[PDB]
C-alpha cells in the first residue's frame, strides 16, 4: 500500500534547522526498505510557524520543520513506523494516510496532486523534456 | 421527421461498435417499456436556430 | 401465467380510467390469446405486435434475440365520454383456481351463482380456457368444454 | 394469429452468436491486460526516483 | 536512429526490484488475496472458459 | 407543414437568449434583441409575443427572456436604449479602424499561410483553449482525442518513413514539425469548431469604411466636435487620461497640456457640466467593446 | 540460480556485439536452451502471450466480419444467392422459403469462410 507520511520534527538548534529531519527521514526511510518496502519521494515543506504552542515528552514547541514522505509498504510495517514516530521525543506530530492505488499504480504526494501533477511521470517528465 | 417508437433489434446492429464490441443482447434501455415517449409532447428543432445562435 | 393475467387487467382498468387510446401489454401465448378475444367482441380498437418502443409498422419475426424486447399494443375505446372496456377482472385467481364443467358454466350463465362467482350480467364478456384455449364462455358451452373460468370483462 | 410466438435460433446463428460473445469477452480480457502492461511501462520509466538501497 | 551510453546493471536490478515490492501480494490489501483466490477457485470449477454463473 | 411555419416564424428567428435581463457587470455590446411594436398595435396590447403586456408599459421597445413561465408572467424589460448608442456612434461618423492592422473582416480577402507558420500554437488551442471547462469534459478531450490520432499512427508510421527518412535516422527537432502539419492538414477535412463563435470585426457596430470626407456648407470637416461629459475629477489612477461619456460610450480623454480649471471647482459634480470633444480615433477590441479616444476641446 | 534475465539478456547482446564466447554462453546456452546467438533468439526469449492474443482476435474479427458481409452481398442480389447456393450443391436453390433458403447460405457462408481456414 501507497502511504503519505507529515511530520513536524522538532527545531532544536537554529543553526541546523533540517538536522533532526533528515536525522529522522533517514531512520524512517530505512525502516521502510529493510522491510520490503519502497521509498518513492520526501518533499520538505521547510520551517513552519505551529498553529499553536504544542507540546510532547515535556517540552513546548512554537515551531517545526514540516516534511512529507511518500513510502510504499505492507500494513504491518506502516502501523510499525506510526509506532516509532509517536515514541520519538523529535517528532512532534505525525500523521500516515493511505494513497489509494485501486486505478492507476503511480500516484504523486497529496501536495503536487492539488497542483495538478497526478503522478510522478508527469512532474519527472515536466523535468526532463521541459528541463 | 425523427422516427418516434422505433426500437432498433440487436439484428440490425450487426457490426462492432465505437469500443470494438459486438452487440448480441438487448441492454437495459432497449428493455424498459417506452409508451410515454409516445404522448410526450415533441420537442420541435430546426437547424437555422443553431445558425440563428 | 394467472398473475401476469392479473396485471393485464389491472394495467387495462389504470389506462381506461386516463383514457389513453394506446397501451402495450407483455408478449406470451395467453395474452395474444386474451387480447384477440376482446378485439374480436369489441372491447379493443387494435392489436398489433411491436417492442418496448411501440407498435411494428411491418413484421418483425420473433426470435430469442428480440423477445425480451416485445410487446403486444392494444387500442382501447371510448364511446359518448364513456370507456368501453370500463373493469377487467380475474375469476380463477392465482390462489385459488376454479374450474366448472360445462353443465356448471351453462347455470352462470343462466343467473345461478357458482362458487361464489356472480353470473353473468347483460353485455360482459367471462373468458374459459381449456386446453390451453382461450374462448368464451358461452363458446365453450357450445363445444361441450370443460375449462378453468379465467376473467370477466366489462 | 397464425404466426409462430417465437422462431427459435438455427445451429448457423448460435454459431455466429457464439462467435461474437467469445470476441466480446476475448477483446475485453486483452484490452485490460494491455492497459496493465503501459501501466508497468509507465511504472519503470519512474523507478529510477525510487529508493530500495 | 542512434549512432547516455548505457545505465549499470546494478541500477537496473534496483528498478526491478522496486516494481517487483510494489506489485508483492505480501505489501497489498488483503482483498487483492481474494480477488486471486477467486479466480482460482473459479477455474477448477468452470466448466468452459468464461464460465462464471 | 405547421412546423416548416413554425420554423421560419417571427418568434423563431430571435436567437434563444436566458442571459440576466438585469445584469449588472460591465456591458459593452448589447446582450438581447430589442422589440418593437407599432403604435396601433401598442395601444392593444399587442407586441407578437405569447400574451398581452401590461397595459402599464408605454415604451415601444422591450428585451425578453421567456414567452411564459411558472410564475405565469412574461420575463422582459421595457427598455430598447442600445438602438440609441448605435445611432449615436454612426452619427459621431468615426470609423472603426485596427489598431494591429489587420485585414477588413467584411471583405473576403485572398489570404495565405504567412500566420499558418504557427500550426503548433492553434492546432493545440483545441485542447489548450479551454479556460473555463469542466475538470471531466476537458479530460474527455484528453482519452477521445488520444484515441482518433492514436487511429493515424500507421499512417504516420509509413509517410515519415517515405518522405523524411533522414529526420528519423538523425533528429526529432523536424519530425516534430512534420507532425504538426501532419494532423493539421488531415484536420482541415475535418470539423473541430468548424463555427466560430468570436465576433467578426465590428460585431455589427458600424459598416463604414474610413476615407470618405464629410461635406458641410462651411468647407470639409476636419475635426470631429462631439458634447460629452467628465465622469472623474481625478484622472483614472494609474492612467494618464481621464474618462468621458460621449454619446453612451465611455472614452479616454486627452488634453492638450492642461485640465481646464472647472475641474477642481467643480469636483466631484464635474459629470453635471458638458465639456467639447474631439473623437481621435476608435478601435476595436476582442472582448467586442469599442475604444473611443477623445480629446477636450476647450474654448481658446 | 543468481543469473538474471536481465543480465544473461545483457551477455547475448554483448557476446554477439564484441564475439566474445566465455562459457558462460554455452551455460545460458543451457539455462534457456538457446544454442545460437543472434538479434532473433533474443527476441524469441522475451516473447510475450499478449502478443499471440493480440493476432487471434484480429483473426477472429475478421471471420465474423467476412461471414457477414458475403451474407449480407449474397441476399441482396437474388439472382447471386441462388447461384451460389447451386454452386455449392443445393437443388433447385429457387423453390425455397426465405428463413429455409437463408440458413442455408448462413450454414454456406460458414462453411467457405471456416472450413477452408
Amino acid at each position: 500500500m501507497l502511504y503519505e507520511l507529515i511530520g513536524l520534527v522538532r527545531i532544536t538548534n537554529s543553526n541546523a534547522p533540517k538536522l533532526e529531519a533528515k536525522e529522522l527521514s533517514s531512520t524512517i526511510g530505512k525502516l521502510i526498505i529493510q522491510n520490503r518496502g519502497v521509498v518513492r519521494d520526501i518533499v520538505p515543506m521547510g520551517i513552519r510557524y505551529l498553529p499553536k504552542i504544542m507540546k510532547k515528552d515535556q517540552e513546548k514547541h512554537f515551531r517545526a520543520y514540516h516534511f512529507l514522505m511518500l513510502f510504499d509498504s505492507s500494513a504491518a510495517v506502516q502501523s510499525e513506523i506510526l509506532r516509532t514516530l509517536k515514541k520519538d521525543p523529535r517528532v512532534i506530530r505525525s500523521s500516515i494516510v493511505k494513497v489509494d492505488l485501486d486505478k492507476q499504480l503511480d500516484r504523486a504526494s497529496s501536495l503536487h496532486r492539488s497542483l495538478g501533477k497526478k503522478s510522478i511521470l508527469e512532474l519527472v517528465n515536466e523535468d526532463y523534456q521541459s528541463i | 421527421g425523427h422516427i418516434i417508437g422505433k426500437l432498433v433489434d440487436v439484428t440490425e446492429q450487426p457490426h462492432a461498435n465505437n469500443k470494438g464490441l459486438y452487440k448480441t443482447r438487448p441492454n437495459s434501455s432497449d428493455k424498459r417499456v417506452g409508451v410515454k415517449r409516445l404522448y410526450r409532447p415533441p420537442k420541435l428543432t430546426y437547424v437555422e436556430d443553431r445558425l440563428r445562435s | 401465467s394467472l398473475v401476469k393475467l392479473a396485471n393485464t387487467c389491472a394495467h387495462l382498468q389504470n389506462c381506461s380510467k386516463v383514457r389513453v387510446a394506446l397501451t402495450s401489454i407483455p408478449y406470451t401465448k395467453l395474452q395474444l390469446q386474451f387480447a384477440y378475444n376482446l378485439y374480436q367482441q369489441g372491447f379493443l380498437s387494435s392489436l398489433q405486435k411491436g417492442s418496448t418502443m411501440g407498435p411494428d409498422k411491418d413484421f418483425v419475426e420473433v426470435t430469442p434475440d428480440n423477445i425480451s424486447t416485445r410487446r403486444l399494443w392494444v387500442g382501447l375505446k371510448y364511446r359518448d365520454n364513456k370507456p368501453v372496456l370500463s373493469s377487467c377482472k380475474l375469476i380463477s385467481k392465482p390462489n385459488s383456481r376454479i374450474h366448472l364443467p360445462m353443465e356448471d358454466m351453462k347455470k352462470l350463465c343462466s343467473g345461478v351463482t357458482i362458487r361464489n362467482i356472480k353470473p353473468l350480467q347483460p353485455g360482459e364478456l367471462i373468458l374459459v380456457r381449456a386446453h390451453n384455449n382461450i374462448m368464451d364462455i358461452n363458446e365453450a358451452i357450445s363445444k361441450k368444454l370443460d375449462g378453468e373460468v379465467l376473467c370477466r370483462v366489462k | 394469429m397464425s404466426q409462430p410466438l417465437l422462431r427459435n435460433r438455427s445451429p448457423e446463428e448460435s454459431e455466429l452468436l457464439k462467435l461474437k460473445r467469445n470476441y466480446n469477452r476475448s477483446l475485453l480480457n486483452f484490452q485490460a491486460h494491455k492497459k496493465k502492461l503501459n501501466e508497468l511501462l509507465n511504472l519503470y520509466h519512474v523507478a529510477n526516483e525510487f529508493i530500495v538501497t | 536512429s542512434g549512432l547516455v551510453g548505457i545505465e549499470d546493471i546494478e541500477k537496473l536490478e534496483d528498478r526491478r526490484e522496486a516494481i517487483l515490492r510494489i506489485l508483492s501480494m505480501r505489501n497489498s490489501e488483503n482483498k487483492n488475496a481474494i480477488k486471486m483466490a477467486v479466480e482460482l477457485a473459479r477455474k477448477e470449477f468452470e466448466r468452459f472458459p468464461g464460465d462464471t454463473g | 407543414t405547421l412546423a416548416e411555419l413554425l420554423g421560419r416564424s417571427r418568434i423563431a428567428q430571435v436567437a434563444n437568449n436566458h442571459k440576466p435581463l438585469t445584469y449588472t457587470g460591465k456591458k459593452f455590446h448589447p446582450t438581447h434583441q430589442i422589440i418593437e411594436t407599432k403604435p396601433s398595435t401598442l395601444y392593444r396590447q399587442e407586441w407578437g409575443l405569447k400574451s398581452a403586456i401590461p397595459s402599464k408599459i408605454k415604451s415601444r421597445y422591450l428585451v425578453y427572456n421567456d414567452l411564459d413561465t411558472l410564475e405565469r408572467i412574461t420575463t422582459f424589460e421595457p427598455r430598447g436604449g442600445t438602438q440609441w448608442n448605435r445611432l449615436r456612434f454612426q452619427e459621431m461618423g468615426v470609423p472603426i479602424v485596427s489598431n494591429i492592422g489587420r485585414q477588413n473582416p467584411f471583405f473576403k480577402y485572398i489570404s495565405r499561410p504567412e500566420d499558418e507558420s504557427h500550426a503548433k500554437l492553434s492546432l493545440f488551442k483545441e485542447m489548450k483553449g479551454d479556460t473555463d471547462i469542466s475538470p471531466a469534459a476537458m479530460k474527455k478531450r484528453l482519452k477521445k482525442i488520444t484515441a482518433l490520432i492514436r487511429s493515424f499512427q500507421d499512417e504516420f508510421k509509413e509517410w515519415l518513413v517515405e518522405n523524411h527518412p533522414d529526420e528519423l535516422k538523425l533528429n526529432s527537432n523536424k519530425l516534430e514539425d512534420y507532425v504538426v502539419k501532419f494532423l493539421n492538414k488531415k484536420l482541415e477535412t475535418k470539423t473541430n469548431k468548424k463555427f466560430n463563435t468570436e465576433i467578426i470585426g465590428t460585431g455589427g457596430l458600424s459598416y463604414s469604411l474610413p476615407g470618405k470626407l464629410k461635406n458641410s456648407p462651411n468647407g470639409v470637416i476636419q475635426r470631429t466636435v462631439v458634447p460629452g461629459r467628465i465622469l472623474n475629477v481625478v484622472k483614472e489612477n494609474n492612467d494618464n487620461k481621464w474618462l468621458a461619456a460621449i454619446g453612451g460610450f465611455v472614452a479616454d480623454v486627452v488634453f492638450f497640456q492642461s485640465p481646464p480649471s472647472s475641474f477642481n471647482s467643480m469636483g466631484d459634480f464635474i459629470r453635471m457640466k458638458t465639456f467639447l470633444f474631439e473623437i481621435l480615433e476608435a478601435s476595436m477590441e476582442k472582448n467586442g467593446s469599442v475604444s473611443m479616444h477623445a480629446r477636450l476641446l476647450e474654448p481658446q | 540460480e543468481k543469473t538474471t534475465l536481465l543480465r544473461d539478456i545483457r551477455t547475448i547482446q554483448d557476446a554477439l556485439s564484441s564475439g566474445s564466447t566465455p562459457k558462460e554462453l554455452l551455460e545460458i546456452k543451457q539455462r534457456y536452451g538457446i544454442q545460437d546467438f543472434s538479434q532473433e533468439t533474443v527476441r524469441q526469449l522475451l516473447q510475450l502471450d499478449i502478443s499471440g492474443l493480440e493476432v487471434n482476435l484480429e483473426k477472429q474479427r475478421s471471420l465474423i466480419d467476412r461471414i457477414q458481409t458475403r451474407l449480407s452481398e449474397l441476399l441482396s442480389n437474388d439472382l447471386k444467392c441462388d447461384q451460389f447456393l447451386k454452386d455449392h450443391g443445393v437443388e433447385d436453390p429457387l423453390t425455397l422459403k426465405k428463413n429455409i433458403k437463408k440458413n442455408l447460405l448462413r450454414k454456406h457462408v460458414m462453411m467457405d469462410m471456416q472450413q477452408p481456414s
